[PDB]
């Protein structure tokens, strides 16, 4: 009569690595590395993202005519920019503090696009139908949907002066532009003033702009330049616009709501009827694993990104079924 | 292994034992069969489950983390942001890979210890009433039925009951 | 006769955690996590801190009249700002590179407030008693203690020009301001010049300022603005002030000494007759433990901050006294 | 435990042994008492004290570390400074918690090893002059006085002195 | 050590054994000599070589990393860059020093385990045909020539061949 | 007859440290910490570095006359600045975005110094032999080799206007300067225009400069100032210079090639006929070890820098030869 002490074996072919030995076949093991995604853009915590389509952030905020207009009010969980965002700024120039504006948008969860200076009621003594071929729409010359190109009316450009009081209870993002003609002949033709200036003031913003006239290399067939500026108008505060020329005036502004967990990503993936807790530019992750090797850019509650190809922890024994 | 049982003096495992990590195989006149040691297997299961949970628990949930943009005159800031992102990724990849490697080695030694301790428990109970025949097996110097076998699998083997008969057969 | 091998047991109820098992009762253990503080502001390495009281950094440096004046010379180990620092800039405007100035102050261990441009000897042809209701003191209109509001004298504002040579052997921090009236009528009334300018130059600083006149929303009942500027005058260097208007001239400057281990913290804790090697905004730490979970902000030689609630290392054995 | 002594074949500890971590309890005609093994206890104390000192030593002194301020147009820098501060805190909390957990497990196994090694030292000295009666106790086959007991507690047990008497009683 | 062999019941090492980490010394009528156990030594060499390679492998190649410059009005950025550089250096110095310390302890215990397991392999083969005389040595109760010694060094010791002669000498 | 089990011992005196015990003598050990360097500057991956000699980055780019001129085309693997770089900017002023320029140079592997505006063909109506004692060469007054000080010719400074089209297929770095005289008398003498201006435009660069006249402390015996500016001209783009005074015009520009693994280091070590895969400011490292404690600044493929004095891993046994 005999009794023997022994241990379990099975047909498992899982392998793990140790400090002393690689490629150890074990009876049971647990994978800790998430490598699977669904390849789709999904709602995050039940909230759909904001897709800008052919527009980048600059094109959407300025109102590039070649992008499908969005609904007046949108709410989102993250922002998607398509990799080949050909529609952005259409009239050449510099977007001052543009990267800072993107960082502000990354913590925004909603916008309301509203008319801050009505087109047919705010500029009675000025011309408001200025368009350019650099911002074409359907082959025709056009302009930004959210801005107004003011020019002289009846051979006169009176000193304009308009203000807005923020009664929305939320931050209002105001965008405007300054045009710099390539020669003094055009400056007199458009604005009738050579010593022109623009003044924009709030309780915490105070800047003055002056045209700088010079001939420049053509960009999108424009020797002129248009510099774009922005500021966040606090609840209850007033913004005052003062100019005798060169002002690309605001028409529409955005009332912004602040949220958490949002951001801006670049992806060519398509939106789908799905929900996830973790979104990457390549796809969504449905996993409770501590690590993932899919993408370093994540939205939501996600596994930690690592460079590893395999993270398998042994739970069972060394497998010796011989 | 560190304790010499798994792939040691017990050369191989048992595919016939499906219900536990460690156990016994017996052979007497009533027949033979495998029997998993439920106490050591369940204790090991509780410890291993806790080890995996600890590994997952120590890793925090990764909340939203996206990139930033920089203009042509902010190269230094862009390189510093890249240096921060690269450095953190280096450490976490290093931390994760090492932790799995180190815990994997400890897990195998943990199972090796349990097999050895189980073997020593039986050896101390049987004393000179059986003989070590290698490969982690004992040959009894007396008849041991299913009731006698069960007294070995649990902690209640009666050494004085069989000492006289074992002494005669041991000769 | 018998002999037995055994191990120690006692009445200890200390518990530690392991990889395989939680809540293990042990005979002896060592706590590594510091969680206790005295709740007071203390001297650090025998040096008392600098408490700004109701003033923030900006209010103290400009000389806000509503803060108790400090002694001419102070030395400190860290700087304390009270959370509700209602007294800062009192005349609305922008403090240029203010955050950079705070970072400079964080490595400063001493100041000497001295008269750089004496009030009754530096501006003989200018008016120097300008005060504002926005910087009130005891209900009366006042002005910054360290600055001088220059205005026209006898209907004339001559081009002023003053210089200072740094003979202190230490960096001298010079602060000044530029006033921007809300309309051209006030600009002529105060400074008699419409094309006014201010010039401030040293061997490594060179800036020119020009008033930008526009009506603005009232801040602290002021439509005007006052922009504040600073520079660190190196030992031996000269600073030259040149203006024909709008200059808010320096009167007092600070000779600064550089130290190590200092910083700026926010705390509502009170100063006490105590000494410590480690100070936090919540209180002082007297500990040789490697970790603490009291506050991430520390001054001195401190335990490393972690988020953990418990860090107990076992030294003894598993406690089985049954 | 990994070595099977603490909470193993020696089920419980001794509150009556106050002067050391490991030791002996003896019983003969002269009486009984506890006696801590000073050599193994002191060696363990030196090793454990060194382990705690190493943990403290590896953590550098945290010198002054305060926050920074940023204006409304430096959000990216403020978020990068926050990302750096958060990331370092994540790693150090992770490093500290794991180190204590891993060293705690090794400390318990270290004590378990010392008990087992002490038990094996006595077993090798006594050989067949005593019998294993479980729970880490030995019953002598001969009279063993206080002098004989002390020769077991230190390394100088005289096996040939008692072999003849032990053989008769072992029978 | 954790397993009690090195600097334990085997007090010292052998300078005369140059060809391996562990082995045997024999003494019979034909003479004496050292003989390294090639199987355990080579297995240990493979494991240790893998441990060192793993330590080197886990550390990535440090590519170009230089400092940056900042003007008098970028003190905050300069301090943040310094904070990042200091923090990463703190962690890597901490990671490197701890890893060597922890792996050093495991390496010594690994060698200690191999000596103990080798000793137990011989003890199980010899059974009662030899006696433990301390210091990790066995005195045979029978004549054991070079062929008999080699059957012990490898796994093929013939216990039944010498049981009768050993019993007479054991008496 | 006896057989004994034992372990190896030798005469080794290597010591390692463990968690439980320090100073353990072992039979075999492996050093992981690299502490040895050759103390020389070497070629990196077969490419020699760029040594600036007595010049810093600013002096080399502007063309300080006191530095030995380099060959028209150079390629390198890293850039060496000598610690006492006494030759930099020689005419006092500010180098705008100088630190950003250094960061750009750190990823540059080659330059071609070419004539962008030929000296005797680009400025026919202007004077081009302006020199200063602040940029002396061989005791004589001189000027930057890459720039031209334009002044009035025959009592006239006509509005200049010149452009360059980048046909090099690589980024062209263009440097220029703006001079600020200390008084209006000199401004009229040099440039004949008091309302002078300089305009520099490309497709993505657009800046206008205006002299700011004031007397200033003497720096290198100059009360005037010279502000230096730069921009990277993209392949195919045009840069246009427009000024009626104060322009320190470009003469030579650099066509730049982009590489990887390069950087700027400070060292007093000397170049030698050697090759290495890892370069530090103190010397080169020839090692396959994972760690080094030589210097935190490294070029190439290098061991990771740590603060440790010793990192020795035990491979053998505890050494007990007694
Ligand atoms: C890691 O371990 C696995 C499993 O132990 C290794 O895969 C195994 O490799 C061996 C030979 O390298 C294969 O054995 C061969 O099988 C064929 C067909 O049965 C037979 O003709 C040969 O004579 C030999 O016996 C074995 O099938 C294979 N097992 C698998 C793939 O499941 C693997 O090579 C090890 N190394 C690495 C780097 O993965
Ligand atoms: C961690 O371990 C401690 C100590 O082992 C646990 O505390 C203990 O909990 C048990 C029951 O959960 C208590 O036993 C009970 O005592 C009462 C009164 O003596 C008796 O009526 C019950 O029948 C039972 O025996 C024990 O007193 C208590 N010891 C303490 C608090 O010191 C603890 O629950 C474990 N778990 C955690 C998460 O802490
Ligand atoms: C670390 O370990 C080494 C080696 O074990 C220690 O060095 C050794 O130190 C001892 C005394 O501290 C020296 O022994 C002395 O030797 C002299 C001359 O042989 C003799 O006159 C004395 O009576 C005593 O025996 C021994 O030579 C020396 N070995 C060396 C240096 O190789 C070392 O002290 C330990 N501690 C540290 C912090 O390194
Ligand atoms: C988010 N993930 C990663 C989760 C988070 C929590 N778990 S978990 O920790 F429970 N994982 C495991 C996964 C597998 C095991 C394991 O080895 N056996 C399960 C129990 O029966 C064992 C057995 C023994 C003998 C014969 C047959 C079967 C096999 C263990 Cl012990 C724990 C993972
Ligand atoms: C800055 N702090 C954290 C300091 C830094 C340095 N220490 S230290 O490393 F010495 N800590 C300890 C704290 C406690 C112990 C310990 O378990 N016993 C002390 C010695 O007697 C032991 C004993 C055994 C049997 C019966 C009664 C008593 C109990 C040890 Cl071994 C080390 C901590
Ligand atoms: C980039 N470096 C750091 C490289 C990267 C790869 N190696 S490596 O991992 F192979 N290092 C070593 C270095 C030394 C050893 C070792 O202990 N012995 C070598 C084999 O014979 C052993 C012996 C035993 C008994 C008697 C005499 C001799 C001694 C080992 Cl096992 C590995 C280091
Ligand atoms: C351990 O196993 C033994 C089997 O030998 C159990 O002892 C027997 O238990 C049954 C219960 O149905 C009794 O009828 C027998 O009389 C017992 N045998 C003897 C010799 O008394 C024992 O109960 C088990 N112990 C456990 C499970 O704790
Ligand atoms: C180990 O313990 C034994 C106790 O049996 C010690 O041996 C005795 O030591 C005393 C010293 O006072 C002598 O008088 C006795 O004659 C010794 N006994 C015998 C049988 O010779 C021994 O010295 C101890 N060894 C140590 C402490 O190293
Ligand atoms: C283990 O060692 C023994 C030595 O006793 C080997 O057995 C002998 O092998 C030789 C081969 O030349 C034969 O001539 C002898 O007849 C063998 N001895 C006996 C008693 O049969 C054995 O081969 C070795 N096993 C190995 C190396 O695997």
């Amino acid at each position: 009569d005999t009794i023997c002490i022994g241990y379990h074996a099975n047909n498992s072919t899982d392998t793990v690595d140790t400090v002393l030995e690689k490629n150890v076949t074990v009876t049971h093991s647990v994978n800790l590395l998430e490598d699977s995604h669904n390849g789709k853009l999904c709602r995050l915590k039940g909230i759909a993202p904001l897709q800008l389509g052919k527009c980048n952030i600059a094109g959407w905020l300025l109102g590039n005519p070649e992008c499908d207009p969005l609904l007046p009010v949108r709410s989102w969980s993250y922002i998607v920019e398509t990799p080949n965002s050909e529609n952005g700024i259409c009239y050449p120039g510099d977007f001052i503090d543009y990267e800072e504006l993107r960082e502000q948008l990354s913590s925004v969860s909603s916008f309301e696009r509203f008319e801050i200076f009505p087109k047919e009621s705010s500029w009675p003594n000025h011309n408001t139908n200025g368009v350019t071929a650099a911002c074409s729409h359907e082959g025709k010359s056009s302009f930004y949907r959210n801005l107004l190109w003011l020019t002289e009316k009846e051979g006169s450009y009176p000193k304009l002066k308009n203000s807005y009081v923020n009664k929305k209870g939320k931050e209002v993002l105001v965008l405007w532009g300054i045009h710099h003609p390539p020669n003094s002949k055009e400056q007199q033709n458009l604005y009738q003033n050579e010593n022109a200036y623009v003044s924009v003031v709030t309780s915490n913003y105070n800047r003055r702009f002056t045209p700088e006239i010079a001939e420049r290399p053509k960009v999108r067939d424009q020797a002129g330049r248009m510099n774009y500026y922005w500021t966040l108008l606090k609840p209850g505060d007033t913004i005052i616009f003062e100019a005798n020329g060169n002002l690309i005036a605001p028409m529409y502004a955005f009332a912004l709501s602040r949220g958490f967990g949002s951001g801006i990503i670049t992806s060519n993936a398509s939106m789908h009827e799905c929900n996830t807790k973790c979104q990457t530019p390549l796809g969504a992750i449905n996993s409770s694993l501590p690590y993932q090797n899919i993408h370093p850019v994540t939205i939501g509650e996600c596994p930690k990104y690592v460079r590893s190809a395999k993270l398998r922890m042994v739970t069972g024994l060394r497998n010796i079924p011989s | 292994g560190l304790f010499g049982a798994i792939a040691g003096f017990i050369e191989g495992g048992w595919t016939g034992m499906i219900d536990g990590w460690y156990g016994y195989h017996h052979q007497n006149e009533q027949g033979s069969g495998y029997a998993a040691d439920q106490k050591s297997t369940q204790n090991a299961i509780n410890g291993i489950t806790n080890k995996v949970n600890t590994v997952i628990e120590k890793m925090n949930i990764q909340f939203t983390a996206v990139g930033k943009e920089f203009n042509k005159l902010e190269k230094r800031m862009e390189n510093l942001n890249k240096k921060v992102d690269d450095g953190f990724l280096d450490i976490w990849t290093y931390n994760a890979e090492l932790l799995v490697l180190l815990e994997n080695e400890r897990t195998l030694d943990f199972h090796d210890s349990n097999v050895k301790n189980l073997y020593e428990k039986v050896k101390s109970q049987l004393k000179n009433n059986a003989k070590e025949i290698g490969n982690g097996c004992f040959e009894f110097y007396h008849k041991c039925d299913n009731e006698c076998m069960e007294s070995v699998r649990n902690g209640t083997y009666d050494y004085p009951k069989y000492s006289e008969e074992s002494k005669l057969n041991r000769e």
